[PDB]
């Protein structure tokens, strides 16, 4: 009942535990697109700019 | 007011039982209400994115 209880409560966290990690790690994968496509625009601008 | 008891009960746990399940009904409801929550904080995020 109470170590089952924990059974269930550890159970529900760990599902909630995965859920949030998830999240961020396709939030990251979205920052991984973004700044790369930035990074190259900047270089181009530099350089643009040097001519 | 509650008042006092002048006789000893029977059955208390068919009545006890029938609060426990009442409990546990409360909590079966929040526990999933959250799911709902978490469905929607991650639809909403790719909308946001789109």
């Amino acid at each position: 009942s109470l170590t089952k209880q924990y059974l269930s409560v550890s159970n529900s966290i760990d599902e909630t535990v995965a859920r949030y990690k998830a999240q961020f790690t396709q939030l990251d994968t979205m920052m991984s697109k973004l700044n790369n496509t930035s990074s190259y625009l900047t270089q181009q601008f530099t350089a643009m700019n040097k001519s | 007011l509650a008042e006092a008891a002048a006789t000893t009960t029977e059955n208390p746990l068919q009545k006890i039982d029938a609060a426990l399940a009442q409990v546990d009904t409360l909590r079966s409801d929040l526990g999933a209400v959250q799911n709902r929550f978490n469905s929607a904080i991650t639809n909403l995020g790719n909308t946001v994115n789109n």
